[PDB]
């Protein structure tokens, strides 16, 4: 009942999958072989007759090296081999290769495996798709995947967790091309996309966690907490619960305007208790935003607050009532009430040997703000700098794409930027 | 003026007149009709109940039309996603094979030129 | 006309529904095992209005518990009186309504509604004489709102000569759970105008204000609000449940309270207000806006009709004196073209923890304020078509939205029309 | 014999019937079991083969809780199940539901039970019909029943005891509608109708009995005394009003104007002996009438004094002579100015343990005055206030009644008003 | 993307190619008999990129050795690691091409090239996931330049979807007196512009200048120049050969480094500069190493990077050092020298750090730059070409083998076009 299938695409998607699924096992007491000494963890784990609990998940990558670490690592018995899908060549940072040249050779196998996972669900809620914007696979193969999911599953809910690129940690120059191209093609196929900015997570790990040079493992374990807060409503039986369709209904005022901003608090050094009020106020501070942008520059269209741990509804009410009085937190004309509140009572769990401290309560806020448009403007501007000279476009054209797709993607992004302006007018 | 009227085992009665009248004298549905009126009201009851039920059945069919319309929107979404995906994939395939073939045609033209260079040498 | 069949739908419907059955089970002397352990036989003379008599000296509520999501009903099973309900009267789907009226009313609700009607129909056929139906739900959510009104419609088609009565909770930004409450409520109000006979307007706006302003509860919770709802629901059903010289039933209430069919939205009121007291002051609460469970000021309009119920030991002569004195001092807030439009009952059994109480059921033209407040929130969202695609995606036309708001603004005008009518 | 059959319709008619039949049993010596240790009481009681005496009565109420007051009451062994007609749903305060919806379903059953009683009479006088103006059953069914009795018993007299509404005890806002509807329909089918104004009864109980908030039992006990005075000469071998026909002769010169005013005295509290002159004076005090109205605003057409108990003709004539001297009692031109007097020697009787004290002499004056039209004018006014906005009309139409029946019924009451006026000048 | 097939052609090709194999074999723990005697698994994690695994737990370079002159490969077999190569992968003719491009490309070279393709196909078909090909050769002679470019285009025909990469040694009058070398280089550059994806420009002019001016070598030999070549080749292939945070491969390099297909000639740089077989008394510091990115003295092509702008840069740092400090120095050389980076390719400098330093040095830095200043190298070649071509000097050496004048005019136009488009992008504005 109420199953959610998770799909992890490319290096970023797969490595974040590792952090999340590890965290899920700890949260539910599932050992690395699937055995375990509230039934709603079944939305994310099927069960074999042997009492083995198996993630309802596919890992896909076009080259095998990252997924080979899953196949030989701690949780190598958690997944069935057929869930871990790899080709030979990767997309070489090229959307066109991830979407056509290389991606076409493995897409049917992936859809066959997903179709088998769907056959095991009695009330499939939808799909959660994890990927980066900037990679050749994360961008090109995810676009192909989303389009094929629309054919096979119609309007069945599809939500994304997307890594927005950061120069610091990036290793490709064409990332602004891959970003705009996958955003254009995926836009009409996705119901809701939770964007995560690697730069913001990088900065939070330096400031709050005293880590000089955060590694992907630092970033991914922090990203795991956010992902866990969001899916905790689906995996546990709590006081106030939020399912996939409620996320969409309450965060997405127009089909294209579907990019909520995540914020998580508290992020506390393990080597270093915050109240419901304090952690709620933290979600509206621009430093704790999982995407670099300034919400004071914009208007809120919807706030979804997801509490976990030792949190009573009275304190959330008093916390949100304070928020409603801050004039520097501005909501659009056409939104008489913008708050949706989830409370799950199992505290956040942290991986032993990790940098995050154990806390008795935490909150994750998903807000839909016009201020997200700043992150689109930053991306579009990098795209224009290169595109005005057609720098690197020959690599995409060489794989069969036309230049018309580039301008059609870029003009879709300009329309998107102008939509954010229009929904903010009074 | 007292005028006795009657006497009986458990009472008596008389009439006391205090003044005579000024003026002398006094100044001046069948079973079927009932049943037809009751039956008429009954038909008006039943006509109203039938009009209420017909409006509710009209809303049952609107609900069926709403539910079907959503199923048609889903099928047309599927149908147009599928035709656009096949169109994109075919145009890309053609384009890519055309780039590859042009690249081989140019290298083969170099190959013909090499035989012309080798011919020119023996010719002299 | 004895038996009422009670239905509670969605999260709110089941939370206040549960508290209702708790409160009146206490009054009628029923413990959670269904055993009677009370002190008087006034508690049992009309207990069959709401309870079926089982075999082993047991009383089971004639209640049907409905939701598209299993979570809330598992919580009531675990609540205080959770074991008093018939196990086969829980009817719950799995996928939820998504806070979406169109999902509860069309696609998702349609899949569960015939399971509900089979339980309704089994409860109806074991009734000697079925008085009618009593539904608790919110208008702002997806299940109670959308599926509740679908349920009302289907029950009307199958029992068109029975009274349909709802306790309908109106949303308020002050204690919201979803951003589309204005859509969900306006689509439901349209259904209730057409298909219910009597609706008690339970206004979360007013519940919140009572808790914050008179009860000094600086952060009200649903528990605080539902304590007001349960006190009100016990008060309005008093004459249904306890024997009195008024042989009150649901049709007689409609006949005497509803001068025109569309105008069947009642303002409930309660005194005294309590968190978790003389006769003359009780009668004056009738015009105290602070005591109204709908966020309307009765002195902003005119009472078409009023029912008042007094509970506790008190002089029936002193009650009728002060009722007439309130009516005369306030003559300008009653319509003069419905003579004698206030009717009073006194019942000697007070509610738990109170010695004397008063409860008012008013059909006031000031209820137009509640609907105007929903209309303005609807219009602010709908003029930008905010969140509309989640309803069109369920197959609804935009025209259903405009027709439901036109109908609600018409209701508003009709209430205005009779507020200005002179004799 | 001169049998009369009593029919009680709706809660008010049934509960007043209970109070009357209990009082008749006390007056005639009939125990609650039906046994009994002047044979005129056979006009109101039949007799079974077990030697039990049975009220010649039918009770019609569609709410079984009321009829259960009969079949489980103190006098329950007096009645046979075929006399108690009940149903599932009552008329819900709606004349149209009582007249059209319920009445079409039960009228044949009800006439069948009445026919069974009538087949036991050798000289049936007619019917005494007890009912409310304001109840949906008392108004709606009674009027259907009176139409059908006019068909099935064309030459039989029909008298009514009608409870006129008072807001103090009323439970329904639409009682003015039901009153006009049933008066319109019943008017040409009744011979003589004694209206009992609940407010007048309520005030006599408060003032004369020192009851703060009278109950229906208080009202019904006092009403039973008036009914008893009116029927006393049917059930004993009296001299005045010895058959139902004599009521129309002595009180109804004009068939439409058939609504006599009853005045009763003395009403004395049991918690606390008046002369013939005092109780005679009390007959001319509006505080003792059964309908609130001012006879100074009208003219009498007929006037009967019904004495009970220790009353001597010399004392009566003396009292009357004193009244004509000090008061002006205005009869119409065409009627003689005077009284028909009867004495019934049977002493007035009260329920043991009740609030009415037992007196040695009592009197009931029945007068046909044009003043009683004020009671119709009060009713007509409330009707007009609601009907001008068509308030509540849809509940009546929803039961198959036509809107225009409101208008027709209201015109008839205007015509009745104009009749009372034209007779009175 | 695993295996690379290496090809070395002509004298220069086989000498720098042999040095490359000695150098990386020592970095990976392989002795002249193919046996692994190293002490770290990191040396073996990506060993397959360049080596085949043989029978006796041996490792054999995936290397094809080609020359029209038969003596050069007898010199390779005579060399330190000559025993490591597969004997069947030596492909030898009987007469060199006498510094004549047309001999290598059209006549004698064409008669040997099918034998080379025999060996190429067998190394390629045995690959599980072939990345592509790297060719070492010079542009001024006859075999490496003429036959080498013939090989490239023939291999491209059978493997059109693999990456084609070269280490190409540009001639200099300071090092060779052979007068026709500007002809051979210009004819070869024409081929490389059309048929390779990545070319490292190794300039004998710059190698001589480093040896003479910085190493104070009065008369540098090829051994002195090839020491700088082998250090650079080891440096640029570091990320192909060792496990790093980036899984670098030939295609991902091209995609990120080459914004326009023809502009694929990289300027390599190295620090520190050292003489061959010389003890290094003190290492270098991180900001020291970083500064040599703009140091014309450290460039393997005789161009001043400050005379143009970088389109893209890849820098690899080798040794034990802070990656935070590396990142701070690389940010600051960019901040202060912002005028030498095109503004319209955001984030065009990418850095890697490998903890294994090359033999002999505790720390080292290698730069791979796509700079518009590389146009000074092609201008220099083009001026030397013209000075001869205007006189038709030596043209009968080439028409005697069947060539025409027009093929010379065409290659000169193509190279002067290459120069214009480096200039176009050097002057292009973001506004
Ligand atoms: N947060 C996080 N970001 C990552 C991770 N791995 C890569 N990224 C980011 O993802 C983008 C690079 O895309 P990748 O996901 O590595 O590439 P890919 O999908 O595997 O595609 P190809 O390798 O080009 O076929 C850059 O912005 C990286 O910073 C990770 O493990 N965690
Ligand atoms: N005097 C007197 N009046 C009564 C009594 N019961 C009811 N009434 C009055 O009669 C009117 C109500 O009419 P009922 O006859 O009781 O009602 P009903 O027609 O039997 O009931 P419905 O079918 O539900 O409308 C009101 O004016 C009551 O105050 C009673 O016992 N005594
Ligand atoms: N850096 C360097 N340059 C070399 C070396 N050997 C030759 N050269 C240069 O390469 C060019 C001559 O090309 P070669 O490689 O000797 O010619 P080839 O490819 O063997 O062709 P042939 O004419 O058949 O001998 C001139 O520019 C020489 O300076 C070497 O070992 N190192
Ligand atoms: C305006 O005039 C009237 C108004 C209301 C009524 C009546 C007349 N008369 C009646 O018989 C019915 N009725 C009342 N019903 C009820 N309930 C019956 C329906 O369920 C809820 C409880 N409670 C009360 C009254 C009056 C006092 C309290
Ligand atoms: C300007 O942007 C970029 C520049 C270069 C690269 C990338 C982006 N990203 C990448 O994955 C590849 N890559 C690099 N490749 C390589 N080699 C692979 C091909 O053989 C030679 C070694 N060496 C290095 C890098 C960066 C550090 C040294
Ligand atoms: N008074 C009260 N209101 C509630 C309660 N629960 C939810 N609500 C209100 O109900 C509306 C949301 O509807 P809900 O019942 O949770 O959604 P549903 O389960 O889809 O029917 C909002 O207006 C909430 O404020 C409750 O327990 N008491
Ligand atoms: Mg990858």
């Amino acid at each position: 009942m109420r199953e959610c299938i998770s799909i992890h695409v490319g290096q970023a998607g797969v490595q974040i999958g590792n952090a999340c699924w590890e965290l899920y096992c700890l949260e539910h007491g599932i050992q690395p072989d699937g055995q375990m000494p509230d039934d709603s963890f079944n939305t994310f784990f099927s069960e074999t007759g042997a009492g083995k609990h198996v993630p309802r998940a596919v890992f896909v990558d076009l080259e095998p090296t990252v997924i080979d670490e899953v196949r030989t690592g701690t949780y190598r018995q958690l997944f069935h081999p057929e869930q871990l899908i790899t080709g030979k060549e990767d997309a070489a940072n090229n959307y066109a290769r991830g979407h056509y040249t290389i991606g076409k050779e493995i897409i049917d196998l992936v859809l066959d495996r997903i179709r088998k996972l769907a056959d095991q669900c009695t009330g499939l809620q939808g799909f959660l798709v994890f990927h980066s914007f900037g990679g050749g696979t994360g961008s090109g193969f995810t676009s192909l995947l989303m389009e094929r999911l629309s054919v096979d599953y119609g309007k069945k809910s599809k939500l994304e967790f997307s890594i927005y690129p950061a120069p610091q940690v990036s290793t490709a120059v064409v990332e602004p091309y891959n970003s705009i191209l996958t955003t254009h093609t995926t836009l009409e196929h996705s119901d809701c996309a939770f964007m995560v900015d690697n730069e913001a997570i990088y900065d939070i790990c330096r400031r709050n966690l005293d880590i000089e040079r955060p590694t992907y493992t630092n970033l991914n374990r922090l990203i795991s907490q956010i992902v866990s807060s969001i899916t905790a409503s689906l995996r546990f039986d709590g006081a106030l619960n939020v399912d996939l369709t409620e996320f969409q209904t309450n965060l997405v005022p127009y089909p294209r305007i579907h990019f909520p901003l995540a914020t998580y608090a508290p992020v506390i050094s393990a080597e270093k208790q915050l109240s419901v009020a304090e952690i709620t106020n933290a979600c509206f501070e621009p430093a704790n935003q999982m995407v670099k942008c300034d919400p004071r520059h914009g208007k809120y269209m919807a706030c979804c607050l997801l509490y976990r741990g030792d949190v009573v509804p009275k304190d959330v009410n008093a916390a949100i009532a304070t928020i409603k009085t801050k004039r520097s937190i501005q909501f659009v004309d056409w939104c008489p009430t913008g708050f949706k509140v989830g409370i799950n009572y199992q505290p956040p769990t942290v991986v032993p040997g990790g940098d995050l401290a154990k806390v008795q309560r935490a909150v994750c806020m998903l807000s839909n703000t016009t201020a997200i448009a700043e992150a689109w403007a930053r991306l579009d501007h990098k795209f224009d700098l290169m595109y005005a000279k057609r720098a690197f476009v020959h690599w995409y054209v060489g794989e069969g794409m036309e230049e018309g797709e580039f301008s059609e993607a870029r003009e879709d992004m300009a329309a998107l930027e102008k939509d954010y302006e229009e929904v903010g007018v009074d | 003026e007292v005028i006795e009227l009657n006497k009986a085992t458990s009472g008596q009665s008389w009439e006391v007149i205090l003044k005579p009248p000024s003026f002398d004298g006094v100044p001046e549905p069948s079973l079927e009709e009932i049943q037809k009126k009751l039956e008429a009201a009954e038909e008006r009851r039943k006509y109203q109940e039938a009009e209420l039920l017909k409006h509710l059945a009209e809303k049952r069919e609107h609900e069926r039309e709403v539910i079907q319309k959503a199923i048609e929107e889903n099928n047309n979404f599927i149908k147009m996603a599928k035709e656009k995906l096949a169109q994109k994939m075919e145009s890309n395939k053609e384009n890519r094979e055309a780039h590859l073939a042009a690249m081989l045609e140019r290298l083969q033209e170099k190959d013909k030129h090499a035989e012309e260079v080798r011919k020119n040498k023996e010719l002299k | 006309m004895r038996e009422i069949v009670h239905i509670q739908a969605g999260q709110c419907g089941n939370q206040i529904g549960a508290k209702f059955w708790e409160v009146i089970s206490d009054e009628h002397g029923i413990d959670p095992t269904g055993s009677y352990h009370g002190d008087s036989d006034l508690q049992l003379e009309r207990i069959n209005v709401y309870y079926n008599e089982a075999t082993g000296n047991k009383y089971v509520p004639r209640a049907i518990l409905v939701d598209l999501e299993p979570g809330t009903m598992d919580s009531v099973r675990s609540g205080p009186f959770g074991q008093i309900f018939r196990p086969d009267n829980f009817v719950f789907g799995q996928s939820g309504a998504g806070n979406n009226w169109a999902k509860g009313h069309y696609t998702e609700g349609a899949e569960l509604v015939d399971s509900v009607l089979d339980v309704v129909r089994k409860e109806s056929e074991s009734c000697d004489c079925l008085q009618g139906f009593q539904l608790t739900h919110s208008l702002g959510g997806g299940t109670g709102s959308g599926m509740g009104t679908l349920l009302i419609s289907k029950i009307r088609e199958e029992y068109p000569d029975r009274i349909m009565n709802t306790f309908s909770v109106m949303p308020s930004p002050k204690v919201s759970d979803t951003v589309v409450e204005p859509y969900n409520a306006t689509l439901s109000v349209h259904q209730l105008v057409e298909n219910t006979d009597e609706t008690y307007c339970i206004d979360n706006e007013a519940l919140y204000d009572i808790c914050f302003r008179t009860l000094k509860l600086t952060t009200p919770t649903y528990g605080d609000l539902n304590h007001l709802v349960s006190a009100t629901m016990s008060g309005v059903t008093t004459c249904l449940r306890f024997p009195g010289q008024l042989n009150a039933d649901l049709r007689k209430l409609a006949v005497n309270m509803v001068p025109f069919p569309r105008l069947h939205f009642f303002m409930p009121g309660f005194a005294p207000l309590t968190s978790r007291l003389t006769v003359p002051e009780l009668t004056q609460q009738m015009f105290d806006s602070k005591n109204m469970m709908a966020a309307c000021d009765p002195r902003h309009g005119r009472y078409l009709t009023v029912a008042a119920i007094f509970r506790g030991r008190m002089s029936m002569k002193e009650v009728d004196e002060q009722m007439l004195n309130v009516q005369n001092k306030n003559s300008s807030y009653f319509v003069e073209w419905i003579p004698n439009n206030v009717k009073t009952a006194v019942c000697d059994i007070p509610p738990r923890g109170l010695k004397m109480s008063a409860t008012f059921i008013g059909n006031s033209t000031a209820i137009q304020e509640l609907f105007k407040r929903i209309s303005e929130q609807f219009t602010a969202m709908f003029r930008r078509k905010a969140f509309l695609h989640w309803y069109t995606g369920e197959g609804m036309d935009e025209m259903e939205f405009t027709e439901a708001e036109s109908n609600m603004n018409d209701l508003v005008s009709e209430y205005q029309q009779y507020q200005d009518a002179t004799a």
